[PDB]
């Protein structure tokens, strides 16, 4: 540190006094540095006892005094002796007391925090885990940990001490409970902080699942909330991050993933089929590599669900458990429906006078044997008689889900079995009305139950109008998410005053849950239980993600749906202020309905007004020129948006080119570069890029020829200096779009570009090389137009480069043979392919052979048709380069069986090809 | 505070007894004012130093003075000019440097312009060789002679001056005692270093 300080005092404190006061109260870190630094070097010197103590802090003498404002609280504790009155000017936890039960409102981030990190790193986690230690002796005051959640480069620094930390409290299961710990953040932790390094994630998610089967459950009843958020962690970020972490969970599968989170599994399973749709994981083998996902199916292969049984099988990249399909043995082969009724009708008429007995009876939840008497309750105008609150307070804590699931099958069935409107009527009046007050799932659960014998073949076409009377049923509690507007929007990120908000909030809507709505001989009250609840239950707004998805991407048969989800973001619109990626949770919805879906496009017209709807759920001020889509998108949008869109396009790829080095990081982004998915602005891109014209005809065709246009003519903001960008940007977004789009673009460039006439004659321009290599732009001439198209595909093939280039096999195999007559067409089809054999060498192996022989085919069709060969010695070393360092020795067979019919000096020159 | 100069000129006339007396009495001089030499930041700090070594005229016909040393953190540059000072001056034995002293006056001078906001202002000039010259500066204003030079350095500023020769002791110390000023010459004694000569 000595010469570092030297030059450091040489260079910036080059002056002769101690100027620059420097009050400011709002950021002085800058100005103090220098004399910080020097108080530093000091206290190194006074540590080593030597150096004369470190002398002359003249240059800023006056800022060395000047300890003796709250966000002037520049703590230098870290060096030492300042740890009395400078750690008590940070607010610490509440030792007077023991709903506004919580004094002292916590710190804002960028007052003191954004500074002060080599000094607190674990002062306050001292403090919990010795309180930690022993027990929970008193309630705990100290809230404060929200802004212990608020710790972002913290975390970033001791991501692994905190999971030692918690890997250490775990033996609190065998301590006690395991509850006055866990419950107490791991919600808010995982809440206030979205962004986390991906292994730890899933590391924690593993952890979770662990603590959630092992130990005992039994004793933990408010467990239930743990699992809906275990739901966000394995939903909200299934992209592209389960297969790299495969060795991670190589053995947690192996013991322990199928305890009792069925529907977590479901959900599971849903984002790893949503996940492994990119990139074609399963169209080269079968069942070689299915090793990954197998073992996978093996825990669904306990409980076999996803049994639509040959009936809407389209939805998926390939059916794997399709073949494990007699296992679902639906509906109890139809007869155990009156058995099973006429069972409960024996229970409950010796439930009559069996109560004290029944209660030990009733072990082991016995799902289609119990919950029926909820049919009986509440239908005999409020005949509950409070016997069976005693069993499900003791028994039905868990199995309640399976109960749920056949209760939902029956109320389906029960509809079905209407049958004319006798009952219907009645329903709507009673039987779904009664179920509002007050049970305890609270329209949480019954999405997923609903969902897992809904598209099943039996009924499908009914279970639609039940989803229609259940979204429609809300008109009491939807207001107050309505009204819960003023929680986001206003402060998302700067949070200070949120803690006595979420206290009126749960003091307003709820009551109570524990207890009946109707008082029994004996009710204690004794309201003590809330020692944590900042979050009662709006965080089901995750689970409202795959409602939708459930709803929409798998049933868009009948079209009047549309008319139902129009409505729902209507009133839960505002809800969607957690997250925002529609391109995983919409890319999948288009992956072979397009073919199809163009009639039913016409109501997507609609939809997507729906869809933008969405995002219109947003006020980060992010936005400045998709503003412009948005107006003229607006009145009559079947005359505007067509044509001029490939000039906006430019517009929306000029940001992307924007990226670099203008003006564009300057209102774009904010607020705060930390939860609103900015690692790189590039992801705001693919935003509307697909759903832009999904409505009318424009996909298929119109779309990738728009996206081209770009190339082959001249844009007029298009400047010829950095069209390498251009082309980069055009391929990372390419990436982000259905297979259509651009798979029409391979077609396009074959189709007349490869093949203008450039068989007869051409021109004396026929020279391969000088055309067909770029950096030829660099000069305003030798820029013909079908070069530019080759490093069009170099530019999508600069970044589609991890699954996309299995289509070119095909792709070639077929269209590029009867299309090749002279030498330079290959040549060119060689560039094409040529430089993107190391990928197929690292992973597609099996495609690198048929690359091969397809070269070789080329090879043969211009020997068959040519009056003499005029670049021999090219084509020579370039398969030299192809055969010694890319095909090994593996292909030398097949090639043989065409090596030999070619042209005597050809094969002279190939001699040496034999070994 | 502490405005001290350090000036040497016996090099012409005696090189390594210099190399023994800084084994005795400059090195711990200099640790007076710092806590060790080893290398830290330089500035106006008060406890600076110069340090003034140079020839006659025997050999040396174009040069008189090249003393550069403003601050030097009182280590660097002070070691270096101690170990790798000069080894010439030739000719022969009569006067080495009194033209020298003069402008070590001339230094004291730009300290007024330099140490505003006193410093108990102190010098030490060392020269083996008695000195005695007709001509006074050749290269400033000021102009004097070695008498001139004395009362300057006493009278006119309070500077305590000493002269730490060789053991040896020549016809120079009689005289420049005649100053009113105490000008404390003592401190040329075997014993340990002084705390201010």
């Amino acid at each position: 540190f000595l010469p570092v300080m030297k030059l450091f005092d040489l260079l910036y404190p080059e002056k002769e006094c101690i100027p620059v006061p420097d009050i400011n109260k709002p950021q002085s870190t800058h100005a103090f540095a220098m004399t910080c630094i020097w108080i530093h070097l000091n206290r190194k010197a006074q540590n080593g006892d030597s150096t004369l103590q470190i002398p002359i802090p003249h240059s800023l003498k006056l800022h060395h005094e000047f300890l003796q404002i709250a966000l002037l609280c520049n703590a230098y504790s870290t060096n030492s002796e300042c740890f009395t009155l400078p750690m008590g000017a940070l607010v610490e936890t509440i030792y007077g007391n023991g709903a506004s039960v919580t004094p002292l409102p916590m710190n804002l981030l960028d007052s003191l925090t954004v500074h002060a990190k080599m000094s607190l790193i674990h002062s306050i986690a001292t403090r919990v885990i010795k309180l930690a230690h022993t027990k929970s002796s008193v309630a705990l005051a100290p809230a404060l940990v929200e802004t212990y959640s608020r710790l972002l480069v913290y975390m970033e620094i001791e991501s692994l001490g905190i999971k030692g930390f918690i890997s250490q409290l775990l033996p609190t299961v065998f301590k006690s409970h395991a509850w006055g710990i866990l419950h107490t953040l791991l919600e808010m932790f995982s809440h206030r902080m979205h962004h986390i390094q991906p292994h730890y994630r899933v590391q924690l998610l593993s952890h979770l699942h662990t603590l959630a089967a092992v130990a005992q459950t039994n004793q933990n009843q408010l467990h239930l909330c743990v699992e809906s958020t275990a739901l966000r962690l394995i939903t909200a970020l299934g992209s592209s991050e389960v297969q790299p972490q495969f060795t991670r969970f190589l053995n947690d599968p192996k013991t322990v993933l199928s305890a009792e989170s069925e529907e977590l599994n479901r959900a599971l399973i849903l984002t790893l089929a949503r996940a492994t749709h990119v990139t074609d994981f399963f169209t080269g083998s079968d069942s070689i590599q299915g090793t990954w996902c197998k073992d996978i199916l093996q825990t669904i292969m306990n409980f076999t669900p996803h049994n639509w049984a040959s009936h809407t099988l389209s939805c998926f990249p390939a059916p794997l458990q399709a073949f494990f399909k007699q296992n679902n043995v639906p509906q109890e082969s139809r007869f155990n429906l009156k058995k099973n009724v006429e069972e409960e009708y024996r229970k409950w008429k010796s439930m009559t006078d069996e109560n004290e007995i029944i209660t030990q009876f009733s072990v082991q939840g016995f799902p289609p044997l119990f919950l029926c008497l909820l049919w009986k309750m509440l239908l005999e105008t409020d005949h509950i008689s409070q016997i069976g609150y005693k069993v499900l307070e003791r028994i039905g804590a868990r199995a309640l889900v399976a109960h749920v699931r056949t209760f939902a099958d029956f109320l389906v069935y029960e509809f079905s079995t209407s049958a004319g409107g006798q009952q219907l009527n009645k329903c709507i009046e009673i039987l779904n009305d009664m179920v509002w007050k007050y049970n305890i799932v609270t329209l949480d659960r019954l999405i997923l139950c609903l969902a897992m014998r809904s598209h099943e073949g039996n009924e499908a076409q009914v279970c639609y109008f039940i989803i229609q009377l259940l979204l429609l049923k809300p008109n009491d509690f939807r207001n107050r998410v309505s009204d819960f507007v003023k929680e986001n929007s206003p402060e998302h990120w700067l949070q200070s005053d949120w803690h006595t908000k979420h206290m009126s909030y749960h003091k307003k809507y709820p009551e109570k849950l524990y207890f009946e709505g109707l008082a029994e001989q004996v009710d204690p009250p004794v309201p003590i239980q809330s020692p944590y609840l900042p979050i009662y239950f709006g965080n089901v707004c995750l689970r409202f993600l795959p409602v939708f998805d459930i709803v929409i991407h798998r049933f868009l048969e009948l079209l009047p749906v549309s008319k139902s989800l129009e409505t729902l973001l209507d009133h839960l619109g505002g809800l969607y202020k957690f997250h925002d990626r529609p391109v995983t949770y919409l890319y999948n919805t288009l992956h072979y309905y397009e073919m199809c879906l163009r009639n039913r496009d016409h109501l997507k017209r609609k939809l997507v007004h729906a869809i933008i709807g969405s995002l219109k759920d947003n006020r980060p001020q992010g936005w400045c020129l998709s503003d412009t889509y948005l107006k003229h998108a607006m009145n009559a949008r079947e005359d505007n948006p067509w044509v001029p869109e490939d000039s906006y396009y430019c517009k929306l790829i000029g940001r992307l080119v924007d990226t670099m080095a203008g003006k564009s990081p300057g209102p774009f982004p904010n607020c705060d570069w930390r939860f609103n998915e900015f690692p790189n602005p590039a992801a705001h891109a693919l935003h509307v890029t697909c759903v832009e014209l999904m409505a009318l005809a424009v996909p298929g065709k119109d779309v990738g020829n728009a996206l081209l246009n770009v190339v082959l003519k001249s844009q007029p903001l298009v400047p010829r200096e950095n069209i390498t960008a251009w082309m980069n940007a055009i391929g990372l977004i390419i990436t982000a779009l259905p297979e259509p789009y651009w798979i029409v673009l391979h077609d396009r460039i074959v189709n007349v570009i490869s093949s203008s006439s450039l068989t007869s004659e051409t021109e004396w321009v026929g020279y391969p090389f000088r055309l067909f290599d770029f950096t030829a732009c660099h000069q305003s001439y030798s820029e013909m137009s079908c070069s530019y198209t080759l490093a069009l595909a170099h530019a999508v093939w600069h970044h589609s480069s991890i699954g996309q280039l299995s289509l070119i096999p095909k792709f070639l195999t077929e269209a590029l043979l009867p299309v090749v007559k002279t030498e330079f067409q290959l040549l060119y089809v060689y560039h094409l392919v040529g430089p993107f054999l190391q990928r197929f060498q690292q992973e597609r192996t099996r495609c690198m052979i048929e690359i091969g022989v397809a070269f070789y085919d080329m090879l043969l069709n211009v020997d068959q048709c040519s009056t003499h060969l005029n670049y021999m010695d090219p084509i020579c070393d370039f398969l030299y380069h192809m055969k010694y360092m890319f095909t090994g020795d593996s292909v030398k067979e097949q090639v043989e069986k065409i090596i030999c019919n070619l042209k005597p000096a050809l094969k002279l020159r190939l001699r040496f090809i034999t070994h | 505070v502490a405005d001290v100069v350090f000036v040497i000129e016996g090099t012409a006339n005696l090189g390594p007894y210099f190399e023994e007396l800084r084994k005795h009495y400059l090195l711990p001089a200099i640790e007076y004012f710092n806590g060790g030499p080893p290398d830290f930041g330089g500035d106006y700090g008060g406890t600076q130093y110069s340090l003034v070594v140079f020839n006659t005229v025997d050999c040396a016909p174009e040069s008189y003075v090249q003393c550069h040393a403003p601050t030097s953190s009182a280590y660097e540059f002070v070691t270096w000019l101690d170990g790798i000072k000069f080894m010439g001056g030739g000719g022969e034995s009569c006067s080495l440097i009194a033209e020298g002293l003069s402008t070590a006056l001339q230094l004291f001078d730009d300290f007024k312009k330099m140490r505003e906001q006193q410093t108990h202002r102190v010098c030490l000039l060392i020269c083996n060789s008695p000195p005695y010259l007709l001509p006074a500066v050749e290269s400033t204003t000021y102009s004097g002679c070695t008498t001139e030079s004395l009362v300057q350095k006493i009278g006119e500023r309070g500077i305590h001056f000493s002269i730490v020769s060789p053991r040896k002791l020549p016809a120079l110390r009689l005289l420049f005692e005649k100053a009113a000023p105490p000008a404390l010459l003592e401190p040329l004694q075997q014993p340990a270093d002084v705390s201010q000569d």
